[PDB]
């Protein structure tokens, strides 16, 4: 929202959000006990759409703009969780790292054969 | 060659001569200025390695185990 009003003045912004992953988790903690039946690894069933409903609302429109940069946390180093799976997605840019290359010592650990841009 | 109680005889094992040897260096010669070759005669080992290339395609080890090298 802060960021949002910095856009609306016509300004731009930096946004810069330390873990995305842990905005899904809280939802999934919460989920059961609001009565919801669980879906596919345990996550809520409104997973796409709780995390659409954020992802879309910051983005760079005609007034200003907003270059974000998101941390994704991958539980268990599976880039096929439905979490990151579903948020591959809302993304342009996205640096995939690995545990593999950081054990070799090789700082950032970016993997050259996952990351991709727009 | 003879020798005081002994004697030995340093036998060919191909008929040798002028022309003989001659021809054989020519086809060396040729073999090399083509570039023809030949196959060994080796069945076992085309067997094992034909099945060994086979055997080793397309599994995709690393990358399942997470080993870095």
């Amino acid at each position: 929202t802060m960021a949002e009003k910095f856009r609306d003045e016509g300004r731009d912004v930096l946004l810069f959000v330390d873990n995305i992953y842990r905005y899904t988790l809280a939802g999934t903690e919460v989920s059961a006990l609001l009565g919801r039946m669980p879906s596919a690894v345990g996550y809520q069933p409104t997973l796409a759409e709780e995390m659409g409903v954020l992802q879309e609302r910051i983005t760079s429109t005609k007034t200003g703009s907003i270059t974000s940069v998101q941390a994704v946390y991958v539980p268990a180093d599976d880039l096929t969780d439905p979490s990151p799976a579903t948020t591959f997605a809302h993304l342009d840019a996205t640096v995939v790292l690995s545990r593999q290359i950081a054990s070799l010592g090789i700082y950032p650990a970016v993997d050259p054969l996952d990351s991709t841009s727009r | 060659e003879v020798q005081p109680g002994n004697v030995t005889v340093l036998a060919d094992t191909a008929i040798r001569g002028q022309d003989l040897d001659e021809a054989r260096a020519m086809e060396a010669k040729r073999k090399a200025e083509e570039h023809i070759s030949s196959s060994h005669g080796d069945v076992d080992y085309a067997q094992a390695s034909a099945e060994l290339a086979k055997a080793i395609a397309q599994l995709r080890v690393i990358e399942l185990t997470k080993k870095a090298m």
